[PDB]
RNA sequence: GUGAACAGCCUCUAGUUGAUAGAAUAAUGUAGAUAAGGGAAGUCGGCAAAAUAGAUCCGUAACUUCGGGAUAAGGAUUGGC
RNA sequence: GCGUUGGAUUGUUCACCCACUAAUAGGGAACGUGAGCUGGUAGACCGUCGUGAGACAGGUUAGUUUUACCCUACUGAUGAAUGUUACCGCAAUAGUAAUUGAACUUAGUACGAGAGGAACAGUUCAUUCGGAUAAUUGGUUUUUGCGGCUGUCUGAUCAGGCAUUGCCGCGAAGCUACCAUCCGCUGGAUUAUGGCUGAACGCCUCUAAGUCAGAAUCCAUGCUAGAACGCGGUGAUUU
RNA sequence: UGUACAACGGGGUAUUGUAAGCAGUAGAGUAGCCGUUACGAUCUGCUGAGAUUAAGCCUUUGUUGUCUGAUUUGU
């Protein structure tokens, strides 16, 4: 009430909803949390244990990269195949 | 007066001569009659309002003890396309009605179905009698 | 601010976009546009319409289950706001999107392999079908090369 | 245009198959709606109420002719599978996958055959009384 | 109600203006002048990367003489 | 007789005559009053209107019911590339009005302003300011004499500037020219400022900044010959009335002998010159720095220009001003931004607006994606890719 | 050919392609059509418009000159293979 | 200066009834013969009268005037001639617009036995009106854009034609809605009234000479047009 | 006679809703042949495919072509 009286009256005084909050570090009082990134929302991806699940994800991806995951017909050599292809394209046109 | 807060603007859906639903078990089924409080005065224009707006009404269907009797109360659902000042347009399944005294206090004691966010914020006893907001 | 998903198209519904409908069960149905809204009104089945994501995921198009798709869980129990944790999440999201996009491209490759064999067999049947046009092709090529 | 505008108004809005699924799920829900005490306002005075097609008929024979029809079979063939909730709509987009999959396996294990047996009891009850 | 041109409301506004609003209005002027001067200095830095006696006399005397022959002059008769 | 039922007028008699404006570029009819205590400052700026868009804001408005709550709002975007100074005018006081007694131009000028002076540019020899450039010889006796004339007399000083239409995607090739007043003090210092500023540019950051209430003066979107009902707002007669129903039936019972200037007839609707005041700037964005459309809350690198560009306009490759709401004029026009003519005693002109998000979706339809990367990621790989 | 049908819609034979033309697409009109939510608050007056409409089945009140009322009313359906 | 409503009632209304509202004030420019648009002669029936034809103390019902293309006024739109052409401007004159209610706080204070219960200053939003606008929502579809449906015709498939835009669904762009959004001010002189000094009239007196405040009023700032016979400054001036 | 102008095309954006053609055994059953073949609304796959995309959308290192006709004006 009196801090209001000091700064400015009821309809002018902008209270900081912060300054009451309880944190590990106090120097970060005037920070902001990002809400939206490219398409996603931060609140959905934000867990305390995300770096470990990301480590597991990277382990899995590196296993697949070593595996065969990211990787002519007999009778016709290659130019025969191209000849057949161009003849068929000509026929359709 | 009776309401807590300012005259805020949300689109109009309910002109005079509109029968809307009551789902509480005070006894009524329907609400019709004329009047809207805080309505303007313009030639040829209908009194029509919402925003948890208070209106005069009669029971067209219900118990005879409260038929034939004019009464005030408040819109809680509209079914027109209203805009929230926080993003999206809202609209309900239907119109809904329900009953009170001029101070905003209800004749009934509980509400069925959803009630509008701004209607409950404007009328306290609706928020106490409502179990379902939005 | 939030980014909701259309009840029909499973598409993002940004602020100031779309319409919301509030059923009597106190349940919200928000749509990306009047197309999906009107389909809902007409009581169409989005699992039968080919331009949704539900049809795709149910049919076996672009994949439904993966480790990449578990991170966007909704969270009803919050945390103390560590900005270090925020910064880690910001990089994590970008990395996860690359990984998911690569796996999606791989799924599409797995689906669309076996098409060039079919196309080649089509062309083989056609050319072995229709030789009488190949004579017109031969004579016209010869005429042109003798012309030039 | 006029057909869609004047059929699918929110005034003339019907009862959202999700809820019909949740109603045909359990015993007490189906028995309540089969009992349905005498209401002066309802078309059939309560009784003769189809739950799949959430509709009050006048009489038992009007129920018979409704059940011997493609309008009933449309709904029963629509209501066999899962009901397409927002859970499905967001799991498609990559959002609350595990909730959707738990719901799916829950229906596949528990709720599915529950509702199927309830429907079969409903059908032989109606065919026996009618 | 009290109109826009009501003396009391205008006096209240007059009392408010000299205070919290004119300070905010005057700070912006100093800020924008400080920006205006730098937008000159940067242009200079980029540059350093490399009677009225002619015709007014005749035209005016001719106009005055046309005016004095046609008698179409405002001051002269 | 006494009409039996009072009702307000239909239309405003101050916005008359409802005729076509005499110029596409509306003319500024009043600049703020000068205070000779304060630094030298431009009173106005020029810009080109480029569509509209939508933003979300975090509102610290005490007393309101969105205090500490989020609010979606429309905004207008004006392409405001830097403005070039080319001249000075001095306006002496008289007991008839204000009179211009001399105008001084710069040494070198651009093909744009020369095109403005010309009307068939592709045939001319382009001989516009040759003798003036010659008058800019060794000492510039004439130039200095007229400048000293302006310092001595003339009372108030305006500056002739032009735009850099070359920078916009607009297909016009011809710049606009405008007098913009200098509102600092010391006429000598005004003239010195202009003398030093010839052939040099003034950006919009050097005339405006955030949280400022500005006025837009423009011309409003001609629709053509229109009738009573849509041009004044009258009722419609019920149906199949005689000689039609989209008009005023009559004047009543009583008998005049003339038709008045007050009885709401047909004619031109639009292309009127309008002055709409008190629009709050939300962003002064710059082309040099990408991520204009991004925000402290978003951190999603993108410029304000939506996917597929604006409609009937291109991309914003230049400095821009974002204001809230609806200004007069349509896209691809010339608007003048003036600053407010009076100190505003509303807290609206004090609140430091903070944005959370800007909509960069397509306006060529129902836009669902802010970026083509988002579109790519959602749609997934197509047939054409691989 | 559809269909109960010399109805309405398309076509074969035979006949015609005649009625001052061209360019734009302002208002007001003439002839039509659609419209959120509310649904007769309009107006002297529901004028006009809308809605209903074919065929199969169920079912059908008062009154009655016993012949009717009656397609009373009110309800379930209609494709393709 | 600004506003002064929505409806019920035709066995009728030279009016009344209940509601909303800040309020629901009265009148004129027609009715000082007769003048927008809309309700309130010919045929027929009942009643009174009449020998009768018919009339009426009545009552009921049905029942074709059709400008403006002329002058003026009004609204918008061009335009000759004042060395030519072009650009930037001034502002005489004319018009002018904003309005009302509620809410926080002041304060459960002043005031009051109690019951009850204000206001200035500081703030927020809405009603009526006006002017713009199209980011979003909704509407609109000859984009005849996409798809589908009935009947028929082109031998079937494909691709199409016809059904006075054939019908159904979605439908961008454009237009558009307090059905969407935005915006809408500040100086001087005054009325009533309250006063200062002060005679008339050896007291006294707001007044007689002088003089301070003061109303949504007046005049201006601001907004709109710009005198086509009002004006200025400025650029080029013909192989 | 130029980062000139236009007609085409390319890219992006948006609207619609998965083209023509070919194949399968997925297909209520019916016939023939000693389980198998023919018919078969429809379903599945190549296929968010195919079509349209300025006429008052954005963009363009492409191809092709075009750029001195008429009249009038003096302080
Ligand atoms: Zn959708
Ligand atoms: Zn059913």
């Amino acid at each position: 009430r009196d801090i209001e009286a000091e700064n400015g009256g009821a309809g002018v005084f902008n209270v900081n909803l912060k300054d009451k909050y309880l944190l590990e570090d106090d120097e970060w009082k005037n920070d902001i949390m990002p809400e939206i990134l490219d398409g996603k929302n931060v609140y959905d991806f934000l867990d305390p244990e995300i770096a470990a699940k990301l480590q597991a994800l990277e382990e899995e991806e590196e296993k697949l990269e070593n595996e065969g995951f990211y990787n002519i017909y007999d009778g016709f050599e290659a130019s025969e195949v191209d000849d057949i292809k161009e003849k068929a394209a000509w026929i359709r046109n | 007066n009776g309401a807590q807060g300012t005259k805020f603007r949300i689109s109009l859906g309910l002109p005079v001569g509109a029968i809307m639903n009551c789902a509480d078990n005070s006894g009524a089924r329907n609400l019709y009659i004329i009047a809207v409080k805080g309505s303007g005065s313009r030639l040829n224009r209908l009194p029509a309002a919402s925003l948890g707006d208070m209106v005069m009404a009669t029971v067209k269907k219900g118990k005879p003890e409260l038929r034939k009797k004019v009464m005030p109360a408040i819109v809680v659902r509209q079914a027109k396309s209203w805009r929230r000042r926080d993003g999206v347009f809202l609209y309900f399944e239907d119109n809904a009605g329900v009953i009170a005294n001029p101070k905003g206090e209800m004749k009934g004691s509980a509400i069925t179905g959803p009630v509008g966010k701004e209607c409950a914020d404007l009328w306290p006893r609706v928020a106490s009698n409502s179990g379902v907001v939005v | 601010m939030r980014i909701y998903q259309c009840h029909f198209c499973s598409s993002p519904c940004y602020p100031g976009h779309g319409i919301m409908f509030v059923r009597n069960d106190a349940k919200e149905f928000r749509f990306c546009r009047s197309k999906c809204h009107k389909a809902f009104k007409q009581r169409r089945n989005p699992r039968k319409l080919k331009w949704t994501k539900a049809f795709r995921k149910a049919a076996g198009k672009e994949l439904a289950v993966d480790s990449t798709l578990t991170f966007a869980q909704r969270r009803n129990v919050p945390v103390r706001y560590n900005r270090e944790l925020v910064a880690t999440t910001l990089k994590a999201m970008a990395r996860i999107e690359e990984i998911r996009q690569k796996r999606e491209r791989a799924f599409y490759k797995n689906r669309m392999r076996g098409n060039k064999e079919k196309d080649f067999l089509r062309d083989k049947k056609l050319v072995e079908s229709n030789p009488e046009l190949l004579r017109i092709r031969e004579v016209e090529i010869a005429r042109k090369l003798a012309k030039e | 245009g006029r057909y869609s505008v004047k059929r699918y108004k929110t005034k003339r809005r019907t009862r959202d198959l999700d809820l019909i699924y949740n109603d045909l799920s359990t015993k007490e829900s189906v028995q309540k709606l089969l009992n349905q005490p005498l209401d002066e306002t309802k078309p059939g005075l309560g009784q003769h109420y189809c739950i799949h097609c959430a509709k009050y008929m006048e009489t038992a024979i009007a129920l018979k002719t409704h059940l011997k029809g493609k309008v009933h079979k449309r709904r029963v063939k629509e209501l066999r599978g899962v009901p397409y909730t927002q859970e499905v709509s967001d799991a498609a987009a990559g959002y609350n996958l595990n909730k959707f999959l738990n719901r799916v396996q829950e229906i596949t294990q528990s709720v599915g055959p529950e509702k199927e047996s309830n429907e079969a009891l409903l059908k032989e009850h109606l065919d026996s009384t009618l | 109600a009290k109109s826009l041109r009501a003396s009391s409301h205008l006096n209240a506004k007059s009392v408010k203006r000299r205070g919290v609003f004119q300070k905010a209005v005057d700070a912006r002027e100093q800020r924008i002048s400080d920006k205006l001067k730098e937008d000159l200095l940067k242009q200079k830095l980029e540059d350093l990367k490399k009677w009225r006696d002619g015709r007014h006399h005749t035209y005016k005397k001719a106009k005055l003489m046309k005016q004095s022959k046609k008698k179409t002059s405002f001051t002269r008769f | 007789s006494h009409r039996k039922y009072e009702a307000p007028r239909h239309g405003h008699l101050g916005f008359l005559p409802r005729k076509r404006a005499a110029s596409i570029r509306a003319r500024v009819k009043a600049f703020p009053k000068d205070d000779r205590s304060k630094p030298v400052a431009l009173t106005s700026f020029l810009g080109y209107k480029a569509g509209m868009t939508t933003i979300v804001r975090d509102l610290d408005r005490p007393g309101s019911k969105f205090h500490k709550r989020e609010v979606v709002e429309a905004v207008t975007v004006v392409d405001t590339p830097p403005v070039v100074v080319v001249g000075v005018v001095g306006y002496v006081e008289t007991p008839r009005g204000l009179r211009s007694l001399t105008t001084v131009w710069a040494e070198h000028l651009s093909d744009e302003v020369k095109r403005r002076f010309y009307k068939n540019w592709y045939k001319s020899k382009k001989k516009a300011f040759t003798k003036y450039s010659a008058k800019y010889a060794q000492d510039g006796a004439g130039i200095e004499r007229e400048l000293a004339r302006i310092k001595k007399y003339a009372s108030v000083v305006r500056v002739l500037v032009h735009t850099q239409i070359r920078k916009t995607p607009l297909a016009q090739k011809k710049a606009h020219l405008a007098e913009i007043q200098l509102n600092g003090g010391s006429i000598s210092e005004k003239v010195d400022w202009a003398r030093e500023h010839f052939e040099k540019t003034v950006a919009v950051d050097s005339v405006f900044e955030q949280n400022e209430m500005i006025d837009a003066i423009a011309v409003t979107k001609g629709h053509g010959f229109e009738g009573v009902t849509h041009r004044w707002g009258t009722k419609k007669l019920p149906r199949k009335t005689h000689r039609g129903l989209r008009k005023v039936a009559c004047i009543g019972a009583w008998h005049p002998a003339h038709v008045m200037w007050s009885v709401a007839r047909a004619g031109q609707r639009g292309y009127h010159s309008r002055t709409s005041i008190n629009h709050k700037i939300y962003r002064v964005g710059k082309g040099d720095d990408e991520a204009n459309g991004a925000t402290s809350f978003d951190r999603t690198k993108k410029t304000i220009t939506p996917m597929g560009g604006f409609v009937h306009y291109g991309e914003i490759k230049n400095d821009f001003i974002m204001v809230k709401g609806c200004i007069p004029g349509n896209r691809k026009r010339i608007v003048t931004l003036r600053k407010s003519l009076y100190t505003n005693t509303s807290r609206k002109a004090l609140e430091e607006v903070s944005l959370k998000w800007i909509d960069t979706a397509s306006k060529f339809g129902k836009g669902r994606f802010q970026t083509p990367a988002e579109k790519h990621a959602f749609m997934g790989t197509l047939k054409k890719d691989l």
